[PDB]
């Protein structure tokens, strides 16, 4: 029942590191578990990852050991930091959160933030990821 | 076990009866040994201790659940699954769970209900839980159905912080208490994109069918958990198969086999007896406006009724009168013409006396005749006060039948309990279809344990209970046992209009010895074991038997004139005839009849035109 | 401790009780006598 | 478009129009631009080329279809998709391909029927195609239900052995003919075990609804590519939910929004006007044994019949006369009180002359009476033979109403043509609910084009096809039109029984000029434009109008006594008084009636003592 | 060509034709007329 | 409409070569589809290989490129010839045919073989497979 925005979309070289975070307009942030998405251009939207209102981390396979999500009580924010990036990650994020679920199934999350480009950089300036 | 055991539930809410104790026993009582609650879980006052294992054998209830003021430390209801939840508590949640606590700061702790993964209807409510631990951490979403979560307010606040810490293991933190098995089991959010409804995993291989409720074991139909609509042996169905299928080939209906009838949750081939079956072929309770009961060959049927209907006025606490809770000087009003009363009957003290709180006017004592055109009742009939004025119930008087189809805890279709009546004077009660009978704390009421029940009942466990009633020792010295008169099987009262059955004949509704043939003012007959009055016509004969018949057809000898045995009161002028011409006949000395001349315009005195001078 | 609006509204030797929770009023109905109002008798047992 | 344009379909099986190109013709007409087949796809006598391409359009057929004596090369029969099949050929097969050939070894070749990939009912046929290639490789049983598969009998004797080869990349050499996309398409032996019914692939997520037929394009039940039951809109339902739900709470049945008419294959919320609507709530045809047709508000239910019913007479060819294929000596024997003809009616020559074939005696024309008690039909009339005896249409004088809801090729309810009849003489004949009429062939058939043919019709799409009957230039030289009596509405003869409405008004079913008020021998009254006897009482005035009404109370003056304005034969004796006391009253010589004295037994010829001496 | 059993059968200026594939025997209707025993008229056109 | 038999099953060396044999008692041999399917003992039954009636071969993933399903009309026989083997093959071996069906569903073949035991030894006696 409270709004949210993202923030840290950009550009980045192949192989790099960032740090996107979700900020919760609202209040009861500390109830509502947090999940990020994300949809590659010209694509469908997909799961990318989440973290219960109990404070249970859960990940999709791609990103699994490349990403850390997070989530600070106290400042109603939530992190992600994303090393050894991949040109398969350019895609459009966004960060969803519910008071009465930690699912993966984009339906289950009816309270939405507004999202940001995420783009990483083609393999020619960069190098072969692992 | 083919059906599992049921406890019938109360509807009390926050009702303490007397103590702690007294009413967690009668909780036990009722509870005990129960596999699937028909009414409501009303977990209220649960103290300190107070071990509730018989509890974990619940599965399911069919209403709502309300625990309230339960300082208890465990409550074990491992096994309940689902809800229905039919009723709301308050028109708002399915399960309202508040003010767990005690002074002392300790409250419900444990609430291991790892297999409760299902609530059809309603929400959920939480406040005051200082003590609760793990269930706190439980993802709702899985368990209630998508259309409540924003009626949903609820609040963990976890004061105290003596709590248990869920193992790892469990589906991300999800637990319901302590131990592996205690992990929340979801089997709603892992259902991918592809199946709509429950599922086992998430292999697309596991959607279970959209009429499963808490899951199912495999696809087939038949492999749900818990049936959602109807429950046809293992198969869980939408609605049964209707008696005939519509062809589309010939635009005609074809006789189905697969033809069921749905009674309840149940396809079945067969209603309970007592049970109204219509044309559409779903067993019923009571017709509509659109028609009355219409006996069909010893089934009700509620056929089409012309013009104006005999109609169902209804009983109390149901349609048009659920806002009372006992018929009281205002309700009574619309009881004008009633022949079927589609409900129940409520007589409670307060209708006498009147209720300041509703203000409702004093049901005057004189107002009791309105009950005389009531015929039957659906439904089941309770008594808790009668008028100081009158000691014979004449009020039901024409009272015939009571379906009872519908029972006061699903067991009694009548109560009459703490009046101060003598006589029960029901002397047009006949058949009870279903429901059991029982007579207590009347304190001067004889005749009560002297009929024939077995009769009077026609279904499979109709019990009777009739207990601390007036002693046969005291009855019998004052004279208040079956007259004279009234057969041994059974007896209304010590007058002789109150027998079930006569010992020999009967003058109308009263028996007797033996019918006035020989001597006697009416001159009667004798047709089956009932004396019926001769007509007029026939006259009394001091030795021999005056007639054999309503009609005067049967007269042995008439009164004044005579045309044969049909006795006529004068020789028949415009009787039919040719093409319904008049038809002039004569008397004699003799009392016979003759036709006169045509001539004799005013009628003829003799034979020919001497007959009649002008 | 119930103030005059709800006094008195208990049959049956029902007293009226204050249901501190949520601030309600309630009837503290005696064994043997069920209900809101203490009007229904207990059917199964004890007559 | 909505609805999918339809042709007939013929059931004819062998019969040759004339020469193959007439034959050929015929079929162009009937099947050219149609879409759904309504019934059988009977491509028989195909010679050499005559190019199908029209065929193409031709998407499915309800009925069966026979492939037979066709020696053309191409049948492209490409969009051909599925055949519902509710008729079988010969009891045996859905499809029959037989003796493609001919006799210099050219037979039906190219045959990519691609798109034809599913057959609910019936068999497949297969036996000499010599010249068949490429169909051989189908493999049948992803198209053909397993139920039949025994009963299949099909063989593939390519001797010429000149044949194509199935493009490497169709799956598993499986094609319909030359190219990449005539190779077969199966959509049902790659669904895996979860999916029961149809798939789009193997991908657990492609299982489509059990209720599509042909496939899918998605899980969703509206997105089945056929509906094997009913087409509700995109919807693809098993039966349409009843009118109301039954309550699994209440044990009642409530108000369903959802609910339906079952009419054939659609789920509607109307039927057609003249179809019969159930309590059930199915768009019907007709009344079984259990009651007769009721009209219930201006449409006919099946109310319930008491004892007695009406009964509905099966019309030829159809129930109880399916053998017979006209009415003969035979059948015609039961026809002794039909009210109801539910079915059609089948007049052809044989029946008259008689049949060596199937030893049925002549139709005495005799026996025409029979049918006066035919008041209505459900279906439609054929007659194609009337005895010379007589003329007139004296057979159908008190036929009403044809409602026609089933017609000879979907399109016309009544049929008259090559008959020998001069005057029509049908003057009950006012309304045919449905369905066209056609009057055509009649050599000497006058009054054919002279009625007002839109009043009759009550139903958008009723035409009328009326040529080549007897000009009206040969009809008015003999005096053969509308009667001076009759209405330029319409008239059905020279007569003046057998006008449709009057011109002023009419004596019972005769038109007249003007109703016998002055003189004339019955003194009637003029009530809704007719003219009705007086009761006798009624004495005739010379000037006066003499009655206003059937009842003796409203005539003007009394032929023999008066008692009022309620002129009576004499002075009431016996009328109505004190709880049915005779009364007895005096005549008087100005016909005048007043009470007698008490005093005198055998009437008075005066006031008082002195009127009867004795 | 028709044995006697089916000689005669068809109304209408029918003639027996015999059915060499599966060896029956059928009619052969004049134009404008259909059935199998040659007894409907053509409806929709020409009468 | 017609009867099969097996021949052939037996014990071999892991990573040997063996030919199996599928007779047709009956007619109409031609007309039938033949297929091969397997159960490795204590599982399920399960698909092998299948050849048309129109003579188009089909080969499951596990077998493909080690195992070669044939056919010969005139003798009213089949065959498969089975090289590389490996431990996994050792099931019991079962052929079925069916005329108006070439699929892989082991529900529409509904004439069926007897079958007969085919073990491969264990990879103590030989090597480790490729
Ligand atoms: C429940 O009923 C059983 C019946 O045998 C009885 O023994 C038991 O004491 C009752 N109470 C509990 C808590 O089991
Ligand atoms: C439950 O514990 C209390 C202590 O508060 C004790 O008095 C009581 O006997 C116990 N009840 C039972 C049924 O053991
Ligand atoms: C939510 O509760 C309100 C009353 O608090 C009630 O009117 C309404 O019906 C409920 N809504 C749903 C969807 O249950
Ligand atoms: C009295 O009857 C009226 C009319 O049905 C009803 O509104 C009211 O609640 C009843 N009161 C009691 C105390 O039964
Ligand atoms: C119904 O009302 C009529 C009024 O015409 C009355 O005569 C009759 O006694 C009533 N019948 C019953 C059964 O109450
Ligand atoms: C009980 O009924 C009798 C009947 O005569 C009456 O005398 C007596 O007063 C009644 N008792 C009470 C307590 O009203
Ligand atoms: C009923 O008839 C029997 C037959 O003998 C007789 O003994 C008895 O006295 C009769 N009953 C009464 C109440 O008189
Ligand atoms: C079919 O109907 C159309 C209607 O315009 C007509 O032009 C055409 O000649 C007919 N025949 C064929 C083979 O299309
Ligand atoms: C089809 O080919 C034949 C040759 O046998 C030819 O006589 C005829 O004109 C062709 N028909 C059409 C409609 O072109
Ligand atoms: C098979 O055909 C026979 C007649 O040849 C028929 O009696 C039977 O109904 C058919 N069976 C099926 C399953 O269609
Ligand atoms: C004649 O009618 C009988 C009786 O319905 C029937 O069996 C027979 O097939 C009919 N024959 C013809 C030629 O209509
Ligand atoms: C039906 O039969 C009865 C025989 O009692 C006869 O009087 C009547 O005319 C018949 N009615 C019709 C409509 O055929
Ligand atoms: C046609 O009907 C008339 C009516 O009188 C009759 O004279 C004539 O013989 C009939 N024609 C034939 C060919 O039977
Ligand atoms: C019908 O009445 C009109 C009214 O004037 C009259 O002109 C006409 O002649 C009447 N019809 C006949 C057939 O006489």
């Amino acid at each position: 029942q409270v709004q949210l925005q993202e923030s840290g979309g950009g550009s980045v070289q192949a192989g790099g590191s960032l740090k996107l975070s979700c900020a919760a307009s609202g209040r009861s942030f500390s109830t509502y578990a947090m999940g990020w998405f994300r949809q590659a251009p010209g694509q469908d939207r997909e799961f990318v990852a989440t973290i219960s209102w109990t404070d249970s981390t859960d990940y999709a396979d791609s990103v699994k050991g490349r990403f850390t999500i997070s989530r600070d009580n106290a400042k109603n924010t939530g992190y992600l930091q994303m090393n050894s990036l991949k040109p398969e990650d350019t895609a459009v994020y966004y960060c969803a959160a519910d008071r009465w679920a930690s699912s993966r199934r984009n339906v289950d999350y009816d309270y939405w933030g507004q999202g940001t480009q995420v783009t990483v950089s083609s393999h020619g300036s960069g190098l072969v990821p692992r | 076990l083919e059906e599992k055991k049921v406890c019938q539930g109360t509807s009390n809410k926050l009702t303490q009866l007397g103590t702690f104790e007294d009413h967690f026993l009668s909780l036990q009582r009722m509870f005990n040994n129960c596999e699937v609650v028909l009414g409501n879980l009303e977990i209220t006052y649960v103290q300190r201790n107070y071990d509730l294992s018989f509890l974990k054998t619940i599965q399911e209830v069919a209403g709502y659940v309300l625990i309230a003021l339960n300082t208890v430390e465990r409550i074990p209801l491992e096994n309940l699954q689902i809800i229905r939840g039919n009723m709301y508590y308050e028109n708002s949640y399915a399960l309202a769970v508040l003010s767990n606590y005690d002074a002392n700061k300790t409250g419900l702790k444990e609430l291991p209900m790892r297999n409760l993964q299902e609530i059809l209807h309603g929400a959920v409510r939480f406040s005051n839980n200082p003590a609760l631990c793990n269930v706190e951490s439980i993802q709702w979403r899985d368990i209630v159905s998508s259309d409540f979560l924003s009626n949903m307010s609820m609040d963990f606040q976890n004061h105290l912080g003596s709590c248990q810490k869920c193992d790892p293991s469990c589906p991300n933190g999800s637990c319901w208490g302590a131990g592996e098995e205690n992990c929340q089991k979801l089997t709603k959010i892992i259902c991918a994109q592809q199946c709509s409804g429950r599922c086992r995993g998430k292999s697309p291989s596991d959607c279970c069918h959209n009429q499963c409720a808490a899951g199912c074991t495999g696809p087939r139909e038949s492999d749900c958990l818990v049936c959602r609509k109807f429950r046809d042996e293992a198969t869980c169905k939408d609605t049964c198969p209707p008696l005939m299928l519509y062809n589309p080939t010939t635009y005609q209906m074809d006789v189905n086999p697969e033809g069921k009838y749905s009674f309840g949750a149940t396809c079945v081939k067969k209603c309970p007896r007592n049970y109204v079956v219509t044309d559409h072929g779903s067993c019923v309770r009571a017709c509509g406006a659109d028609s009355y009961e219409m006996e069909e060959d010893g089934v009700r049927k509620c056929k089409k009724c012309e013009g104006p209907c005999r109609k169902v006025c209804n009983g109390i606490g149901i349609g048009e009168f659920k806002d009372s809770l006992s018929i009281n000087a205002t309700n009574i009003k619309h009881f004008k013409n009633c022949t079927s009363i589609s409900g129940d009957l409520h007589i409670l003290p307060v209708a006498f006396r009147g209720d300041s709180f509703t203000h409702t006017p004093p049901l005057d004592p004189q107002e009791l005749d309105i009950l005389k055109t009531v015929k039957e009742i659906t439904g089941f009939l309770l008594i808790q006060a009668w008028p100081e004025n009158r000691t014979d119930l004449h009020a039901f008087e024409n009272l015939e039948i009571i379906r009872g189809r519908t029972k006061q805890h699903g067991q009694f279709s009548l109560a009459v309990v703490s009046l101060n009546i003598t006589s029960l004077g029901l002397r047009s009660l006949k058949e009870i279809s279903d429901g059991d009978v029982i007579i207590s704390g009347n304190k001067n009421l004889c005749y009560a344990n002297t009929i024939n029940w077995k009769k009077l009942f026609g279904t499979s466990g109709q019990k009777t209970k009739i207990i601390s009633n007036r002693g046969e020792n005291s009855c019998k010295a004052t004279g208040q046992v079956c007259h004279a008169l009234c057969s041994p099987e059974g007896c209304w009262g010590p007058e002789p209009r109150d027998c079930v059955s006569c010992r020999n004949v009967s003058r109308g509704r009263e028996c007797v010895d033996k019918c006035n043939l020989l001597e006697g003012e009416p001159r009667e007959f004798v047709e089956n074991s009932e004396c019926i009055q001769c007509h007029p016509e026939c006259l009394p004969q001091a030795m021999n038997i005056t007639c054999t018949g309503r009609g005067p057809d049967n007269c042995i000898q008439c009164a004044h004139y005579i045309d044969g045995p049909h006795c006529v009161k004068t020789c028949p002028a415009g009787v039919m005839g040719e093409n319904n011409t008049l038809v002039w006949k004569y008397a004699d000395a003799g009392h016979v009849c003759h036709l006169c001349h045509p001539n004799c315009t005013y009628g003829c005195t003799g034979p020919g035109l001497e007959g009649c001078p002008t | 401790e119930c103030p005059l609006s709800h006094d008195g509204y208990c049959l049956h030797d029902g007293v009226c009780m204050y249901i501190e929770a949520l601030d309600k009023y309630a009837c503290n109905c005696v064994v043997g006598y069920i209900g809101e109002r203490c009007q229904y008798r207990d059917l199964k047992w004890w007559e």
